[PDB]
RNA sequence: UAUUAAUCUAGAGUGUGGUAGGGAGUUUUGGAAUUUCAUGUGGAGCGGUGAAAUGCGUAGAUAUAUGAAGGAACACCAGUGGCGAAGGCGAAAACUUAGGCCAUUACUGACGCUUAGGCUUGAAAGUGUGGGGAGCAAAUAGGAUUAGAUACCCUAGUAGUCCACACCGUAAACGAUAGAUACUAGCUGUCGGGGCGAUCCCCUCGGUAGUGAAGUUAACACAUUAAGUAUCUCGCCUGG
């Protein structure tokens, strides 16, 4: 339960007279064996937010598969319009990727992977498109026994 | 072309004008006939119309060649005798349904409806009972049959179970 | 199985087929109905073949000019179909031809290529094995 | 027996016009008098599944919840459930939220008794102005808390009288891993309850024959005598 | 608008009737478009659907 | 007026069509004419203008085809209306 | 409460049905809109196009009673 | 991928039976009502906004009531609308009549769709010609709140508004939603067709709308007519 941060937004809200403070925090839960959980929060400072986030993303913990451990096909995740992209990098071409899609992708568990952000950069969007863009390719076993025929090639 | 015309004949006058204002008409349709000779007597007419307040009202309802009309309106709105000239056609909209014999429920059962004061009916003007048989004669049909067959598929039940046991 | 009713023809036939599955995987639906072509049927049986979608019935009227096809899409046990959402390659203005040395796999030995090579419908590993190329149709996973 | 088609007298019957394709499966499409019902074949093994599979909880011995926050009706229900076998129950307001958050409200419960606790050892000792916003509190905590104050666990299962009315409960059983059982209407969704059962809430013929089975289940599982589900008809308890 | 019924009764039936003249023709004083004109019959209809049903 | 039947079980090629391509693009020249006639009396009708546009146009991809399918399907058909 | 499709004439036209065309005009030469009157329609736009008819007709005043 | 031949239509469309709509244009008629004209009367006002004012008026104004000429558009009917290529159409009627709708099994038999080129229309203003200015009104004239004010308002008044050949061929041309093909719930509500019944509460398929499943979108929100599903095509946005 490493429960990182990644970004925090700073925000205010105007009200009569003045304007409350309230930063939101974006947090990632993982404990080295897959679990992936990502939790989005705010409080008045800075403690509160992240441990709101944290509770928050560790409420739900997922693991993913790893085989031939990059994304084996390639992918682009949208989250509320954010292009992230991810295509099959070879196991000896070394690890290219942005700072936000390197610590989404080694928290999973894989290696190397070849990464393309694209438009805005704002990180909240870009956790989101990477961790749809990640989680929604589908293992090799998936296709081999959800189809009749059951070689996977 | 389905034709109707309506006649209004020169104010509160005698029928005898009303039927001069008939022969007169009569030449005005030059080969296009059907007409029939009936009148309504004699109707008021609410607000001031061209010159009058009353008239004798006429309908004669021909068919044929659509060309006898512009020459009909403009010959009886120029004659005084004559206050209204009016010509119905496809303009008017209606219904002549090759199936009208289904409705002679609803030619009965309103009758009715406007005879609702009695004691004798039960049904009211607006009642929801949903009388209709649902007929649809509206599938277009068509001969076929299969040719090919493999690999049967088949499923579980479609009554959810979560884990399928808990004990 | 008779129809009882003839379907309005598309503009083309496998966009037809692709429109008719992806709208009845949309709205729960297991059967769909297609166009029957030689091109056709042989594609959708070599997707029966393997192991995508269920029974097919190719209905003939009165001749072979009148031909359609009823298809039931595969669900497995666990209620999930294997149809994963089917595309076409032979796309209309978009012919992609690729030779027997350009004959891809899909995801990296996990889906399925439909390839008409020189003789009829071929999955992906014969076509590579056949040393023979030509239209690939198109791609089910 | 267990559900059969006698016990169910005329729970056929919904509102006009409101019924979703898939549920085309287990309530038959609109009637000429513009009618939904509820087929009975269905609904027998429907609650034969959930009837299973309640069983085989009660074994397992977890926790379990008959909700009755109904206004009469479900309310009775479930105190007769009550009165048959010991369980813990819901009849006032679930509120939005006590299963996913309930340490707050573990604590908010504790509180609860323990100031009754001390009012029962406590005999005027302060003014009574104080006394009187003493049981102001506890009649306001009890008013929110009324259903929720007889666990002090997470249910392990729980029963829905329905899906739409029971918003907050199915929500909370979401979020936890537990399977949900409700009696679904034609306007509501099947794609909600994990045990989805065509038992309607307007017509009372289904909702009290699964409700008394629903806690026959678990008296046959406490080795107790049983007083349904093995009736052709059992007691025709038609809401007015 | 005719209204005959008694003394004054005949003027308590002709209260509703000055009502509607007065509603009805308020709009030869103030610009409007046919299209506006189209507009408010949609909006009066939506009025018309929504409270009176 | 449309002339609607009358024009249909004239240039038939078989027994029973009713649908032939030599009695629509008939039709197709009926109506030009007829809304040809419409458009010179009523120079405003707009509709009406892009009606027959569309169905004159319509009766040149008729021609195009079945010049272009089968000879013989429009050999008796050489009476459009042209000069 | 609709007069035409309850009759079952089907047929609108001036002089045959006008009992039938007043049920939905008010004593204040005035049609009730869709809204009060609840029919078909068609044989409602059929009495509009009737009795604004009857009003060029003089059957009925324009703005009277 | 494209061509070859013909039967099958199943989209192109067509036939038979029915069919809603203010479609459009052209033509015909009418006056409720105002102004001029006719009868009068009458006393001191009328005209009107934010308070008033400009202006009309003792010679008779405003008012009072109808009637001939005139021309505008035709109270309600008017639809959780129809029709319509968007554009637009509401007294009634006629001619051509476009297209909407099903029963459409039947029918040549892929003919098809977009479509830069091109053709047409695209409101209205304004404006060349012939009319009325009855009524309105840009410009205009005055009073009036703004520090002025041309801007709110009111009163009048030229072209014009209204008609026909029409032109500008431009829009908030809006569903701010390009078309055509195949499919996609339910429900909310307006409408059409066939079918069969009293009409609503009946089924089917569609036209114009919406909440909303799946689906889509940056969200709002589309959602059976997509911004969906896939296809085809054209044009455009790659910052202000």
């Amino acid at each position: 339960f490493e429960e990182r941060i990644v970004k925090l937004k700073r925000i205010s809200k105007t009200t009569k007279g003045g304007r409350n403070m309230r930063f939101s925090v974006l947090v990632v839960v993982g404990n080295r064996k897959g679990k992936i959980g990502y939790g989005i929060a705010k409080a008045l400072e800075v403690p509160n937010a992240i441990k709101k986030a944290i509770k928050a993303a560790h409420n739900s913990l997922h693991t993913i598969e790893i085989h031939k451990g990059s994304i084996y096909h390639e992918v682009i995740g949208r989250s509320g319009a954010s292009r992230v992209l991810l295509k099959p990098a070879p196991q000896g071409t070394g690890i290219i990727a942005g700072g936000a899609i390197r610590a989404i992708i080694e928290l999973a568990g894989y290696s190397d992977i070849y990464t393309k952000n694209l438009g805005r950069n704002t990180p909240i969007n870009m956790i989101h498109a990477t961790m749809d863009g990640i989680l929604k390719q589908l293992s090799p076993r998936r296709v081999a026994i959800l189809r009749n025929k059951n070689l996977n090639e | 072309m389905q034709y109707n015309i309506i006649l209004l004949v020169d104010g509160s006058l005698s029928l005898e004008q009303a039927n001069q204002v008939n022969e007169k008409q009569q030449q005005t349709l030059t080969n296009v006939e059907g007409l029939q000779t009936e009148y309504l007597g004699l109707k008021e007419l609410a607000y001031p119309i061209k010159k009058q307040l009353s008239a004798h009202y006429y309908r004669w309802k021909f068919s044929g060649d659509n060309q006898s009309t512009k020459d009909f309106k403009r010959t009886a709105n120029i004659n005084k005798q004559v206050l209204r000239e009016l010509i119905i056609n496809l303009e008017r909209e209606y219904g002549y349904l090759a199936s009208i014999n289904p409705k002679k429920q609803q030619l009965a059962l309103q009758k009715r409806a406007k005879y609702d004061e009695i004691i004798a009916r039960e049904n009211n003007p607006e009642n929801p009972d949903v009388p209709v048989t649902s007929g649809l004669a509206s599938t277009q049909p068509r001969l076929s049959r299969t040719e090919k067959a493999q690999k049967p598929k088949e499923e579980l039940w479609d009554v959810v179970q979560k884990m399928g046991n808990f004990d | 199985i008779t129809t009882t009713k003839p379907i309005k023809a598309h503009f083309d036939p496998v966009a037809d087929l692709l429109t008719k599955i992806n709208n009845a995987r949309k709205a729960k639906l297991m059967t769909v109905t297609t166009i029957a072509s030689k091109l056709k049927i042989a594609i959708l049986e070599i997707l029966v073949k393997e192991g995508y979608l269920a029974n097919f019935q190719v209905l003939e009227n009165k001749s072979k000019t009148k031909r359609i096809v009823t298809f039931n899409l595969k669900y497995t046990q666990r209620r999930i179909p294997s149809i994963n959402g089917v595309k076409q390659i032979s796309k209309p203005g978009l012919r992609i031809y690729r030779p027997f040395e350009k004959l891809p796999l899909v995801l990296n030995g996990l889906g399925i290529a439909i390839i008409s090579t020189s003789d009829g419908v071929m999955t992906d590993k014969v076509a590579r094995l056949k040393k023979i190329g030509g239209e690939i149709l198109a791609y089910v996973w | 027996s267990l559900a059969k088609l006698g016990e169910m007298r005329t729970h056929v019957g919904m509102v006009k016009r409101y019924w979703n394709p898939k549920m085309g499966f287990f309530i038959e499409p609109e009637r000429k008098h513009n009618n939904d019902h509820f087929v009975l074949e269905l609904q027998r093994q429907s609650l034969q599944t959930a009837y299973n599979y309640v069983k085989e909880v009660a074994q397992n011995n977890g926790q379990i919840l008959f909700v009755g926050t109904k206004n009469d009706y479900v309310k009775k229900l479930v105190n007769n459930i009550a009165k048959r076998v010991d369980v813990a129950f819901i009849t006032q307001r679930w509120l939005g939220g006590t299963l996913t958050n309930f340490k707050t409200l573990s604590i908010s419960i504790n509180k609860l008794n323990k100031l009754v606790e001390k009012q029962a050892e406590n005999a005027a000792d302060l003014t009574k102005k104080e006394n009187l916003m003493l049981s102001r509190e506890i009649e306001r905590l009890e008013k929110f808390f009324g259903g929720v104050k007889s666990l002090k666990r997470l249910p392990n299962l729980l029963i829905v009288d329905d899906p739409v009315y029971e918003k907050n409960a199915v929500a909370e059983a979401n979020i936890l891993r537990i399977p949900v059982v409700a009696l679904c209407n034609t306007n509501t969704n099947p794609e909600l309850v994990d045990f989805i059962i065509p038992a309607n809430n307007h017509q009372p013929q289904s909702t009290c024959l699964l409700m008394n089975l629903l806690a026959d289940a678990v008296a046959e599982a406490k080795a107790m005598p049983t007083m349904f589900a093995y009736k052709p008809d059992e007691e025709i308890q038609i809401e007015i | 608008e005719v209204k005959n019924d008694d003394l004054e009764l005949a003027l308590k039936k002709f209260k509703r009737v000055s009502l509607e003249i007065r509603r009805l023709a308020q709009r030869h004083e103030y610009h409007l478009r046919k299209g506006m004109r189209l507009r408010e019959k949609r909006k009066i209809a939506q009025k018309k659907r929504r409270k009176f049903r | 007026q449309i002339d609607k039947n009358g024009i249909i079980k004239s240039a038939q090629l078989h027994d029973k069509d009713v649908g032939s391509i030599q009695v629509q693009v008939s039709l197709l020249t009926s109506q030009i004419k007829q809304l040809t006639d419409h458009l010179l009396a009523n120079k405003k009708d707009f509709i009406s203008k892009r009606g027959l546009y569309a169905k004159v146009s319509k009766r040149k991809r008729l021609l195009k085809y079945l010049k272009h399918n089968d000879l013989e399907a429009y050999r008796n058909l050489v009476k459009t209306l042209n000069l | 409460y609709c007069r035409f499709c309850a009759i079952g004439q089907l047929r609108i036209d001036l002089i045959d049905d006008l009992e039938a065309l007043k049920r939905f005009l008010s004593p204040y030469a005035k049609i009730n809109p869709r809204r009060i009157t609840g029919n078909c329609q068609m044989h409602q736009r059929h009495v509009a196009k009737a009795l604004k008819r009857a009003r060029y007709l003089a059957l009925v005043p324009f703005v009277k009673d």
